[PDB]
């Protein structure tokens, strides 16, 4: 998996 | 032309009334936005999303179910990837995939028609351009 | 009605002002503990655009004022949810901005119909 779009999708 | 506009006419109802209805599936109407995920093009080649299929069949870039379905398949893919296979985000673009798929057996006899149809006018074009 | 043609005066700020800032798409509906699992911990009065066009859609608001209130909520639980420099707080600040500037291009027209919506009550309220 990337870093993560976190919980809202933008960071 | 007759066909092709009937065509993407139903992708694009399956686009809009099926696969953007499901819920939570917000994050892949838009394209994620590099400023705020900087790593994501690191990883994903081929990006893809809801608005830009929209995009796509307004300017019937789909001909057959097969190539709407390999822009829909990236949905699916990309998430697996970037997000994780067990990620929210990827249970989320599954059933985005699932509704798209499901939906698509719904019409299937009648798309078969209006493919067959897209083929056999483009024929007629070329054919008749000689 | 002056409720309703105010209503509609709202919703469209909303939609074609509010939710055209780019990147407000979070703001757009309520978060989803599923997504976001801390968020109603941390956040006991939770608001989202999506819940403001509800709300005029009952016409809640009977003047500017009150749906102003909504409006600084989303900029307020951005604030303690994702940080006063947060990028998503920058966004939600715009959000704010962009409805107080065209509040004032309808000022007149949205003040006739807030003296109206009160000459109603008092009606009401003479008749009661």
């Amino acid at each position: 998996s990337g870093r993560g779009k976190g919980g809202k999708g933008l960071g | 032309d007759d066909d092709q506009v009937a065509f993407s006419f139903i992708l694009d109802n399956i686009v809009t009334q099926k696969m953007m209805a499901v819920p939570d599936s917000w994050p892949f109407h838009h394209p994620v936005n590099k400023k705020f995920v900087p790593d994501y093009y690191k990883v994903i080649v081929n990006p893809m999303d809801l608005e830009t299929i929209r995009k796509n069949i307004s300017k019937h870039k789909y001909q057959s179910r097969e190539s709407f379905l390999d822009d829909v398949n990236l949905i699916l893919a990309n998430s697996v990837k970037y997000n994780g296979p067990e990620s929210q985000y990827t249970k989320t673009a599954q059933e985005i995939v699932n509704v798209c798929y499901q939906t698509l057996t719904e019409y299937d006899e009648h798309l078969t028609q209006l493919e067959k149809d897209i083929c056999t006018a483009k024929e007629a074009a070329l054919e008749e351009a000689e």
